[PDB]
DNA sequence: ATCGGATGTATATATCTGACACGTGCCTGGAGACTAGGGAGTAATCCCCTTGGCGGTTAAAACGCGGGGGACAGCGCGTACGTGCGTTTAAGCGGTGCTAGAGCTGTCTACGACCAATTGAGCGGCCTCGGCACCGGGATTCTCGA
């Protein structure tokens, strides 16, 4: 009985054993559904995914192959429902996204 | 001391929608702890949820209800609909 | 003749480049100094990883930064271009930090 | 070794600097030292609760997950550091 | 029994009451009608969010402790009931 | 001859009673309307309880009541008795809510 | 077989062996310490003796022997303490303390 | 149904403190809600913590911790004092 | 700056009551007693990050130095907003009546729990090399006086 992993079944990347075992060892509840980390991962791999290709996306953008952490700070507050979604969060080596205010313009 | 991440996912999705990027160790540190974070979040809800709804067992329809929680619009909506199929492919086999 | 540029000018072009850069903007040290000078009022010979002190100053950073931005247009809301204390004050009180 | 007055360390023109980065033009001099203040009770927190967890931790040395939970537990979340 | 257009069933003096509870002597018109907007905004999120944990109560009535949880889940905690 | 007290002096005393009192100061049926219209457009023909929607608008009214507080505050800081929409919206910014 | 409660073994009021069955059933932790129940509901014991103190204060403030929930409003309003314990927290039938600012009084 | 609470116990703990004080249901719930709340508050710090501690236990030691890192200083300090009394009279059992 | 009048508000009173303190019988969670394992605690070891110092540099900070720029104070007006009084209006009491749906019990069953046997996906560690960071230099474009 050859042994593959359950994320290939899933057809996905994260692997939904260690999630499983995060799971268990979290203290969330007694007995965690079978599909439970499964879904989880995979919605964690579509964020992933977003969040990565803002960061490719500002990176080719600026020119760069390797992504340096400003690339994903820039994208953060250029998207909303993302910006919504960590907003409360911090970033290291963020920086702070070009805002330019109205009356602070010369004339 | 044998220490779990998921950078090398990180880069196998990062190819998987751009192949030709390369990222700081840094950067990857920090996607991973956003990882984590987003992970304890939706297990803590869930796990709230169930327990508002006296459940010990924590399955598929907690984890939606808890992202559509927690996501936003579109973004809960295509993570619902992504974690749906692939549940469903999972449960195919 | 000597020239001198209009005020603000190049306070402007430093605004502009300080969001085009990213790195941090207070000497390590003096940071460092500050954070153990803090230390010793809880409890005294506490050691730190530099990795542990590198996020302190980040993320200190990180919220003067916002503080400073929300008081910038909290100014703007005050319509002047000079900065008030009460502004910062008001700003942490609607920040719920009073 | 008994530190002292390094609040005054932060130096005016770092405090320009971060301004600037904020996106401000023209500031009083009343800021700084108030400035200066709210940065020391801002880390008051932190520190003691991120020692405080380093109490619970049983160890000298004060770690970045410390001030992890923190901000964390302070609502203000930072990534990349484990 | 479709519904409609009851945000400006609140009262232009109900808006003052709760203006003068909150301390405020004068007052535009133009707020009224952005205030109703934001009171909408705010509570867009709350009732979904309920309702959300009703729809995994599984249930058609919606409870108390539904917009307990989210208004806990929304940081704006409240208290006496349940 | 008619008297008329001044402007806001009755208008204060409203405001002080009204620190005084403490029970809601929406009609609560409309509030109830409102909030089933909001209902419908997530899911439609959905029940509630009294003690529910008490919450509602006892939880909403605080909020309301919060945010016309802070926003007098920035008035203030915006040195007019008068209010802006403009407060409201910049408060919310404060809070986080823009 | 003699009887005593661990709330009467500590002398006190909040029931031991209920909030110990409680957190057993709120998966926190997989073991616990005994004591710990005791520890925290002394805690709790300690904060509502606080809390309702102040209540009853405003109460006969008020000449009221059962407390109303705007006494309980007043009481977290007044403390500094408790106020900044209970900042982000709403109370059913709370309104505000009672605060006019300067400029509001007319010269 | 039974439905548990602490009435009994918040007016027990009111007649120690204010025989003559009275109380109203609204304001009863108000507090069983609240020490429900706090008590939660509790419960997921001291798990995080000891979750970092990475220790499957729950002792006192953590909850002195987490309160400290709950109460605005100086009601901690009284906190603590009271609850190493309880243990202490408890331990001297 | 005062007095008079208007008005609004704190008080005593009376009674009504319905929450509310109080007491019950009955239930089960809590106590009491007993068993196991194994998380936790202790200790010796290693490492190794940190904390300390030392010297040279300059970019950076301190300080000074006009000086135009706006904070601010004042001053006119006017429009928008309190107000008191009109008007009409849904809000609330309340009480009725139906049931849809919570909300409860009783199955029975699929479903992880768990353990055991197996291992390859993954992770620490080791090269390696190329975008990237720095630098110098040339060309571009904003800006402040015509």
């Amino acid at each position: 009985a050859k042994a593959k992993t359950r994320s290939s079944r899933a057809g996905l990347q994260f692997p939904v054993g260690r999630v499983h075992r995060l799971l268990r060892k979290g203290n969330y509840a007694e007995r965690v559904g079978a599909g439970a980390p499964v879904y989880l991962a995979a919605v964690l791999e579509y964020l992933t995914a977003e969040i990565l290709e803002l960061a490719g996306n500002a990176a080719r953008d600026n020119k760069k192959t390797r992504i340096i952490p400003r690339h994903l700070q820039l994208a953060v507050r250029n998207d909303e429902e993302l910006n919504k979604l960590l907003g409360r969060v911090t970033i290291a080596q963020g920086g702070v996204l070009p805002n330019i205010q109205s009356v602070l313009l010369p004339k | 001391t044998r220490k779990e991440s998921y950078a090398i996912y990180v880069y196998k999705v990062l190819k998987q929608v751009h192949p030709d990027t390369g990222i700081s160790s840094k950067a990857m540190s920090i996607m991973n702890s956003f990882v984590n974070d987003v992970f304890e979040r939706i297990a803590g809800e869930a796990s709230r949820l169930a327990h508002y709804n006296k459940r010990s067992t924590i399955t598929s329809r907690e984890i939606q209800t808890a992202v559509r929680l927690l996501l936003p619009g579109e973004l809960a909506k295509h993570a619902v609909s992504e974690g749906t199929k692939a549940v469903t492919k999972y449960t195919s086999a | 003749k000597p020239h001198r540029y209009r005020p603000g000018t190049v306070a402007l072009r430093e605004i502009r480049r300080y969001q085009k850069s990213t790195e941090l903007l207070i000497r390590k040290l003096p940071f460092q100094r500050l954070v153990r000078e803090i230390a010793q009022d809880f409890k005294t010979d506490l050691r730190f990883q530099s990795s542990a002190v590198m996020a302190l100053q980040e993320a200190s950073e990180a919220y003067l930064v916002a503080l400073f931005e929300d008081t910038n247009l909290c100014a703007i809301h005050a319509k002047r271009v000079t900065i008030m204390p009460k502004d910062i004050q008001l700003a942490r009180r609607i920040r719920g930090e009073r | 070794k008994v530190l002292r007055d390094n609040i005054q360390g932060i130096t005016k023109p770092a405090i320009r600097r971060l301004a600037r980065r904020g996106g401000v033009k023209r500031i009083s001099g009343l800021i700084y030292e108030e400035t200066r203040g709210v940065l020391k009770v801002f880390l008051e927190n932190v520190i003691r609760d991120a020692v405080t967890y380093t109490e619970h931790a049983k160890r000298k040395t004060v770690t970045a997950m410390d001030v992890v939970y923190a901000l964390k537990r302070q609502g203000r979340t930072l990534y990349g550091f484990g």
